[PDB]
């Protein structure tokens, strides 16, 4: 499978846009989590070589990451509108509507400051497709099906970086960028587990089963 | 509760 | 200046040896976490000492300085034990003289884990066959990345990467495989920021049960 | 205290 033909592959699997229709927000959060979950699950098993992993693997990579990757389709929703965060059509927050839940102010800020270094680098579409499934398959028989699906989807990357056809050296440059940005993303999440285990804790977030599960994991 | 291995599975 | 004036001046800033005894006695949970502690200690000495040799970083903010080695210190010692380690699989070189097997972990509860993280990242590293001059330039763009000063650290964070580019040329090896040996060194780096928050919560835990000791600059860095 | 003191005084 090309490059190209990968790429489109993670464009076809992309979830579609999911509406919510002091505690409204954190219980519209929790909700909009658990909706995106059921879409992150059909995203994952459309990922080429994905479903042959052994279960166990597919279960241990969705645990892992599932945090980063809606933190990393938040960041694209976002790009476009600085100072929002576009959790949702119909919820779309900004750092001062943090201020109201103690915790969430530290999050929106890291949300907002990374989806601000992703934006000044003008991160393109086909590069957020890449590296949201590279955050699922680098979270942390089947192992080395794994690997090869990682260099694949790093290929890709590779491939739609040269696309731009900036120089070698910027390529190189730009790679590195977008690969650093992802452990800030990886960090917002670990402040964000941390935030709603301890909600979960105080039983003050609605029980939502997948989003229990997903939690439980950690 | 095994949603996430059930979603997997179809 | 150059990648390759910017790799010498990491080369100059390499801390030396920290010299930390084994206990005469096989380890307890204390003896263990007594070594770890200490060591840890000594490394964060020599590592305030590394950072202030990287060029630019003294330029930074003071703020900013203290604020990416208080993010960065546990990753940074962590990718120096994964290096002294590389060469012997297995094993965990802690110092010269403290050479900790993976079943030697079973003395403290929770380390273990620890140890498999690190002891696996390792042999990712021993795979990749990870070379001393791409070591050097990954190790201070954890500390770099960690996350008018704000333009400098991009700035400087930009020179140390434009560096490690250049090391991974000069191996000769194509574009295309230059790329994504830059991405399979980088998206490491995810995989040693998990063992370190492992490590921090492990560490933060067992100072809760009293176990750890009083110890200046680490408990300072802990803390923050 | 320990972290400023390295890094300015030391
Ligand atoms: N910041 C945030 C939340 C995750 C979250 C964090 C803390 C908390 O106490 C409860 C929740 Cl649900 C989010 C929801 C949907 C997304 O697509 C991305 C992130
Ligand atoms: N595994 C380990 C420790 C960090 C550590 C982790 C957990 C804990 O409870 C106490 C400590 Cl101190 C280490 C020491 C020196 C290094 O150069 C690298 C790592």
């Amino acid at each position: 499978l090309s490059p190209e033909q990968l790429v489109l592959t993670l464009l076809e699997a992309e979830p579609p846009h999911v509406l919510i229709s002091e505690a409204s927000m954190m219980m519209s959060l929790t909700k909009l989590a658990d909706k995106e979950l059921v879409h992150m699950i059909s995203w994952a098993k459309k990922i080429p070589g994905f479903v042959e992993l052994s279960l166990f693997d597919q279960v241990r990579l969705l645990e892992s990451s599932w945090m980063e990757v809606l933190m990393m389709g938040l960041m694209w929703r976002s790009i476009d509108h600085p100072g929002k965060l576009i959790f949702a059509p119909d919820l779309v927050l900004d750092r001062d509507e943090g201020k109201s839940v103690e915790g969430i102010l530290e999050i929106f800020d890291m949300l907002l400051a990374t989806t601000s270094r992703f934006r000044e680098l003008k991160l393109q579409h086909k590069e957020y497709l890449c590296v949201k499934a590279m955050i699922l398959l680098n979270s942390s028989d089947s192992s080395r099906k794994l690997a090869h699906l990682l260099n694949a989807v790093t290929d890709a990357l590779v491939w739609v970086i040269a696309k731009s056809g900036i120089s070698s050296q910027q390529q190189s440059m730009r790679l590195a960028n977008l690969l650093m940005l992802l452990s800030h993303v990886r960090h917002a999440s670990n402040k964000g587990m941390e935030h709603l285990l301890n909600m979960k804790s105080k039983n003050v977030v609605p029980v939502y089963d997948l989003l229990l599960e997903m939690l439980n994991a950690h | 509760s095994h949603k996430l291995v059930q979603l997997l599975t179809t």
